[PDB]
């Protein structure tokens, strides 16, 4: 009957919701990694100063 | 006397346990009494390669010690008074002992678990413990979380079956995929 179609659309959209959250969460993990890369440059600059000392 | 005169001179002590040996828990290293005085020296190498290795090592030693003390208490006072965090510590350390510390030599997969696979498995175990504790702190009950994340727990325990002969790049990729699956499973369970 039509009940299966009603549930399938909600189930299909729910799966996309989890994928959207997972992709956004993955981007958050990537953003932290990218931010740490900028911090690593400061550590690299500090290391060069330590080498100069 | 030979053991004492050897401990007085050797810098490492891989004390074996007969009780763990009987259960085929191998190599049966008694983590309570064993020590290595070279951990401080090896910081200069673990910083160059595998920077998080010492942090993971102290974290797993903390987990094992805490769960050893807790199991000692439970053996005489029952598991009724344990909190959810303590139960997670017990389960995580049992998983560590039965799937990471135990290394079945004379087997194809775990004859030689090299440093990179050891570090990745160590990261997987520590991340499982940390994320389980975060999930229980978020309000999720541990009894339900165990059934919800049995798949993640078995994937972690089965990570030792990744044959190191597949190459450092391949096994590292499999461990990254396993960590992603673990994070997704906990996110779905705690949602």
């Amino acid at each position: 009957n039509g009940i299966a179609t009603l549930l399938q659309a909600e189930k299909e959209a729910h799966e996309i919701v989890s994928k959207a959250r997972k992709y956004r969460q993955d981007k958050l993990k990537q953003a932290k990694t990218d931010a740490a890369k900028e911090i690593d440059s400061y550590k690299i600059q500090k290391d060069k100063e330590l080498k100069e000392f | 006397p030979v053991t004492t005169a050897t401990l007085g001179i050797t810098q490492v002590f891989w004390g074996l346990d007969k009780k763990l040996a009987q259960r085929k828990h191998f190599p049966s290293i008694n983590t309570s009494v064993s020590y290595s005085k070279y951990t401080n020296v090896l910081n200069k190498f673990y910083d160059s390669n595998y920077p998080e290795f010492p942090v993971l090592r102290d974290r797993m030693k903390e987990i094992l010690s805490n769960a050893e003390e807790l199991e000692q208490v439970v053996q005489l006072v029952g598991k009724s008074a344990l909190s959810d965090s303590d139960k997670i510590t017990l389960d995580v350390a049992t998983l560590i002992k039965e799937d990471f510390l135990q290394q079945n030599g004379y087997s194809t997969y775990d004859a030689f678990c090299p440093i990179w696979k050891t570090f990745d498995m160590m990261r997987a175990f520590i991340s499982y413990h940390d994320e389980a504790q975060k999930a229980v702190a978020n309000g999720a009950n541990w009894s339900k979380l165990a059934d919800s994340t049995g798949d993640v727990k078995h994937a972690v325990s089965s990570s030792k079956f990744f044959e190191p002969s597949r190459g450092e790049k391949e096994v590292h990729g499999e461990f990254e995929k396993l960590l992603s699956t673990m994070q997704e499973r906990f996110a779905e369970s705690t949602d």
